[PDB]
RNA sequence: CGCCGCAGGUGCAGAUCUUGGUGGUAGUAGCAAAUAUUCAAACGAGAACUUUGAAGGCCGAAGUGGAGAAGGGUUCCAUGU
């Protein structure tokens, strides 16, 4: 809501960074094993915690 | 000549005896287009805007049972195309229908 | 197609006479070259002197635009290219035995007389410069000359860029990596038809195999480094800017559309510098940068104490020999190398001559 | 021209101060450089100072 | 790559090839059983006529449920059908294929169609939503295809 | 090309709805041009967005 | 325009950019991002120009 | 791996067996609740579905309108794919 303490906008400020792909040159790591981000998340599919 | 034009009545009743009433004046303009590419003979027919306005005039199932259009056969001006002519079928307001001829248009 | 070119004989002499204009200002800043000197002062007052000689010239046709097609970029030692310090930076200031290059243009109808030239300062009367700053030049030099007689329609682009890679490792050498050559056509200096110099494999297929064509004004451009290649950045401003006419955008800006419009009034497509105006200058050129509405021309570092030079010049092209407009003051007798050339066409070309 | 913390151990507390405040400056010109784009020498040169601080702070503490 | 049935002179042949194409395997199956032996100018021509709905395939093995039509007449059957589809992605594959024949040199105006396969490409996952709170498959049927056309006259 | 948001800048400059809102069938490009409200305005003074009128609800039967 | 700590209040933003910047301040707004980072709209003094004072700092 | 001994979590068709994969069904059922679309042009490789204009309709102020609380948490807005 529009309405929402401190607490909760700091929680949805974390998530909402770490909702992001992973950097291109990751992959050219060396011994990488990292395809892409498995911890992504949409809004409409998988709802947050709280 | 491939750059006549001529002046045609068209029985839009007898086209669309027998259509349910939401499709009878979309069939209407599909029975138009019909009667174009048969008495002209080119796959692109184009409807003027003034005649889509006329079998629209009173609504979706009460079409005009005449309409008199004008068929002009025409240069596509543009080889891009895969045909060389294409009909431009205009909208022609009579007062009445009878005694109505088929007749050819100069330019 | 109704472009114009170096068919109107008209055309022929106004070259001759902006290209005059241009290496007498070239003469000027040479001259006036010398020791306690700011690279700022130079750079407004090269500028200056060109604004008051094209006005006072073609006075007699004035619906058109007679300036700058370049601004009078001054570097020492370190800069490649396109730098024109500002009033708010910092300065430098000229010391004995540095070689100082000036890259300076002019155009009348839109039509382009573009020169530079290295030269060394201070420099003692009979005297011979040496070291690995004094076979750069030479090698450069070398590279003009090149240039000069092989120009013709009937090579390829890429004839001209092998043979800067062989006279590069002739001198043991380099040269600079993305340095671009244009064809230079009315109201352009970025044009299409361009040739590189130090390609890598990514600038090769992005590179357009062409061949030369009569009739037409280039900008031959040689950028020879002393170095390894290494062309960066080190957080310095970048001036020089060019209105690119093919895009548009919705500014949202008061100051940046001020700014929009005095480049229109002033520079309309050509390349100028943030030195003509200042304080909401900079602040209309970031957003106009953003939106790639102008192209900006970076300043590019080297490793501190390399030595990289210069040398461009406008030919025309002509089937009966081409000629030459703009030349920079180059005496190969106070300038020689501790290696000498030992190729065949290389010295070959050097002794030839339209 | 690095800070070492063995060089800072003779200096008083006047100018452990002075040295903390120069760099402090430094760094938030670093970042001003670090959002208006700047160069690979100044955003690389974040970490640098950032290390100076904190050796300046450990040798007062 | 390797293909099946290599051409008996690879001289005077050109391949073609594709892989995860979005189209019904089944209905792709039977265009190139109609397709199989006909000269390039043909098929095209034939291709174009299916799109067209002037020419139809028969369906012969893939045929459950698949309407009759007098087109099918042409062919020893009963049921055919216009796959639009299947004709485009094939005629692009005969694009492809020409142009490999001319990239090797030899002509294009007596090639035939002497090798077309389909094969079942890995399934694509959809969900479908059903009465009593049920979910069930909506897989998608891709198909590989190649061919191989000879010269021949 | 796509004058979704030209409509809607259009509406709330012009204080009417995306029914009143007429953009040139013929300008496109330069309609498309604009992307900002002061641009909308400069196209409204220009001519080339107008505010059809109310469609006409009489009450002289009614009278 | 500045990002501000989070935990920094309207007084302590404005005593910060007067002592950094030497120039005077009339008001501070303030909004927290929806990434969690502090904003502040630090409206300068009439008599000083936030278009020379972002020449100085380097945000032209 | 063979031979001499030793030791087993040692042999599968079943268990509405466990897990994974794959068929026939089958190009089938189906994509049928709330009246409705049409013409022209543009962009574009490609247009029933996008955008614009012209029509014809519907919601009909207890709205398919304009705003909020709870809940969601960036879905908001530009640009591009
Ligand atoms: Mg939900
Ligand atoms: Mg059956
Ligand atoms: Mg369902
Ligand atoms: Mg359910
Ligand atoms: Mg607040
Ligand atoms: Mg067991
Ligand atoms: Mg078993
Ligand atoms: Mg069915
Ligand atoms: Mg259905
Ligand atoms: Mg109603
Ligand atoms: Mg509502
Ligand atoms: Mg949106």
């Amino acid at each position: 809501s529009s309405h929402k303490t401190f607490r909760i906008k700091r929680f949805l400020a974390k998530k909402q960074k770490q909702n992001r792909p992973i950097p291109q040159w990751i992959r050219m790591k060396t011994g990488n094993k990292i395809r892409y981000n498995s911890k992504r998340r949409h809004w409409r599919r998988t709802k947050l915690g709280l | 000549n491939e750059v006549v034009t001529r002046e045609y009545t068209i029985n839009i009743h007898k086209r669309i005896h027998g259509v349910g009433f939401k499709k009878r004046a979309p069939r209407a303009l599909k029975e138009i287009r019909k009667f174009a590419m048969k008495e002209m003979g080119t796959p692109d027919v184009r409807i003027d805007t003034r005649l889509n306005k006329a079998v629209w005039a009173k609504g979706i199932r009460n079409v005009p049972y005449r309409i008199r259009v004008r068929l002009s056969r025409k240069r596509n001006e543009d080889e891009d195309s895969p045909n060389k002519l294409y009909t431009l079928v205009t909208y022609v307001p009579v007062t009445t229908f009878k005694n109505l001829q088929t007749v050819n248009v100069d330019e | 197609q109704q472009e114009q070119t170096i068919a109107e004989d008209l055309v022929v002499t106004k070259y001759k006479m902006g290209g005059d204009i241009a290496n007498r200002v070239l003469r000027s800043l040479v001259e006036a070259s010398s020791s306690g000197v700011s690279v700022l002062s130079l750079c407004e007052k090269g500028d200056a002197m060109i604004m008051e000689e094209t006005g006072k010239i073609f006075k007699k046709e004035k619906e058109m635009k007679k300036g700058i097609a370049f601004p009078t970029s001054i570097s020492v030692n370190n800069c490649v290219c396109h730098f024109s310090p500002l009033k708010s930076d910092q300065d430098y200031i000229l010391k004995e035995g540095d070689l100082v290059k000036i890259d300076l243009g002019v155009h009348v109808d839109g039509f382009i007389a573009n020169v530079a030239h290295t030269f060394v300062v201070d420099v003692a009367q009979g005297t011979q410069v040496t070291g690995r700053k004094a076979d750069v030049i030479k090698a450069a030099h070398l590279c003009a000359e090149a240039a000069l007689r092989l120009v013709k329609p009937g090579n390829q682009n890429t004839q001209v860029t092998e043979a800067w890679n062989k006279v590069a490792h002739s001198f043991n050498c380099t040269p600079i990596e993305g340095m671009l050559s244009h064809q230079l056509k009315q109201h352009v200096i970025d044009g299409e038809k361009t040739i590189i110099q130090n390609p890598t494999d990514q600038q090769k297929k992005d590179h357009e195999k062409a061949e030369f064509e009569v009739h037409e004004v280039y900008a031959v451009d040689v950028l020879v480094s002393s170095g390894e290649g290494k062309a960066k950045d080190a957080g310095q401003r970048t001036t020089i800017y060019k209105r690119d006419p093919s895009k548009q955008y919705g500014l949202k800006m008061k100051t940046s559309r001020a700014f929009f419009s005095e480049v229109e009034r002033r520079f309309d497509a050509m390349p100028f510098t943030l030195r003509a105006f200042e304080k909401k200058a900079r602040m209309g050129v970031v957003e106009c940068a953003k939106h790639e509405l102008l192209q900006p021309f970076n300043v590019l570092y080297e490793k501190e104490g390399e030595f990289v030079a210069q040398f461009k010049f406008t030919v025309l092209l002509m089937p009966n020999g081409p000629m030459r407009i703009t030349s920079g003051p180059f005496e190969p007798d106070l300038y020689k190398s501790e290696m000498e050339v030992q190729d065949a066409e290389l010295k070959a070309l050097l002794q030839s001559s339209a | 021209a690095k800070i070492k913390a063995r060089d800072l151990r003779g200096k008083k507390k006047e100018e452990l101060l002075k040295q903390l405040d120069d760099l402090k400056v430094e760094l938030s010109q670093l970042r001003v450089a670090k959002v208006t784009g700047g160069a690979a020498s100044k955003l690389s040169k974040i970490r640098v100072v950032r290390k100076s601080i904190a050796r300046v702070l450990t040798v007062i503490n | 790559v390797r293909y099946s049935l290599d051409p008996e002179n690879p001289t005077k042949s050109c391949k073609s090839r594709g892989s995860n194409l979005r189209v019904h395997f089944k209905n792709t199956r039977e265009t190139a059983q109609a397709i199989k032996g006909m000269h390039i100018r043909k098929a095209t021509k034939y291709l174009k006529d299916v799109t067209l709905q002037k020419q139809c395939v028969p369906f012969r093995r893939y045929n459950g449920g698949v309407g009759r039509c007098a087109q099918a007449k042409q062919w020893g059957w009963t049921q055919g059908r216009w796959p639009k589809k299947s004709a485009e992605f094939l005629l692009h594959m005969l694009k492809n294929a020409e142009s490999n024949a001319e990239l090797k040199g030899l002509d294009v105006d007596s090639l035939v169609i002497e090798h077309i396969q389909v094969n079942k490409a890995p399934k694509m996952r959809r969900r479908t939503y059903r009465a009593h709170g049920r979910i069930n498959p909506y897989m998608s049927s891709p198909c590989h295809i190649e061919m191989i056309l000879t010269e021949k006259e | 090309s796509m004058l979704r948001l030209q409509k809607r800048l259009a509406s709330s400059v012009l204080r009417c709805g995306k029914k009143k809102v007429w953009l040139d069938p013929n300008e496109t490009n330069e309609i498309a041009n604009a992307n900002s409200r002061q641009q909308i305005r400069k196209l409204i003074k220009d001519g080339l967005i107008i505010r059809k009128p109310v469609t006409v609800h009489s009450r002289a039967r009614c009278r | 325009v500045f990002i501000v700590d989070v935990k920094a209040n309207k007084h302590q933003i404005k005593q910060a950019v007067k002592k950094l910047y030497d120039i005077d301040v009339a008001k501070v707004n303030t909004l927290i991002r929806p990434d969690g980072e502090k904003k502040a709209y630090v409206r300068l003094a009439p008599d000083y120009d936030a278009l020379d004072v972002a020449n100085k700092i380097g945000i032209i």
